[PDB]
């Protein structure tokens, strides 16, 4: 888990603005720049896996989640949902119907779905806590660093932003070796093609 | 002529011709299709590859024995 104080410190150091009395960029916009950072780093790595099990009736026909980013599996009753839509089809094969961050089924019909998806839980408040690898903690500064940098402040802004771009990579690469040896098997042979 | 030079005889006979006896049972059992190790068995099944068994000394001993 990483404070968002200590991210919020590194980024003010970074920036040079590390006064507590002027703060010129405020605290609002550095709590949105990092939900942005969180949004981009949770898309791209697939950090958070969801499950969610509800029902579907004539009732209430849509399964209302919270910040989505994809679906990777959906399952209906435990029949596979295959083709992914937004348009409403009449009739036909049955589909997942989305209409953004609202789940329903296309052809409908009535059952329950179990869908697996990714989430954000973003942050609202400096003293919230990001519940996060402690090894995201410099993709989070690097990222968010490199949204600021190209506030003009600077003549030389876009040189030190493309610095931080390589430092961001290469936190990138920690973070993949982290995830590498959690969530992935331990296997040092493929095998061999079965047909 | 009673059991105890009987059974210490057969033990003698035994213990001296069980390495020619295990050759011949491997021998056939190599005749009879079962020509991989277990080890190889087990390398070869933990990569899902299905052990195949060329038994080319078989037809040989059929051409001799159908001469």
């Amino acid at each position: 888990m990483i404070e968002v104080s200590e991210v919020i410190a590194k980024v003010r150091e970074r920036l040079n603005d590390n006064e507590v009395g002027n703060y010129e960029i405020l605290d609002s916009v550095l709590v949105e720049n990092i939900n942005q950072a969180l949004l981009k780093i949770c898309l791209e790595f697939r950090l958070k896996k969801a499950i969610t099990r509800s029902l579907i009736t004539e009732e209430e026909r849509f399964l209302t989640l919270n910040n989505l980013l994809g679906i990777e599996s959906v399952k209906l009753d435990k029949k596979e949902i295959e083709s992914r839509n937004t348009i409403e089809k009449d009739t036909g094969e049955l589909e997942l119907l989305i209409l953004s961050d609202r789940i329903s089924v296309t052809p409908f019909k009535i059952g329950e779905l179990e869908v697996v998806y990714y989430t954000y839980e973003e942050i609202r408040n400096i003293l919230e806590t990001i519940k996060l690898p402690k090894i995201c903690l410099d993709v989070l500064v690097y990222s968010v660093l490199c949204n600021l940098l190209e506030i003009p402040n600077n003549e030389t802004n876009f040189s030190v932003l493309a610095n931080y771009k390589q430092l961001l990579k290469l936190a990138k690469d920690n973070l993949t070796n982290y995830l590498s040896l959690m969530y992935s098997k331990n296997i040092h042979f493929s095998k061999v093609v079965r047909v | 002529m009673d059991f105890t030079t009987l059974q210490n005889d057969f033990t003698n006979d035994y213990q001296k011709a069980l390495i020619a006896n295990n050759e011949f049972l491997e021998a056939k059992k190599y005749y009879n299709g079962n020509q991989l190790p277990q080890d190889v068995l087990n390398i070869i099944l933990e990569r899902g590859q299905t052990p195949i068994i060329e038994n080319m000394f078989k037809v040989i001993v059929n051409k001799i024995l159908g001469y």
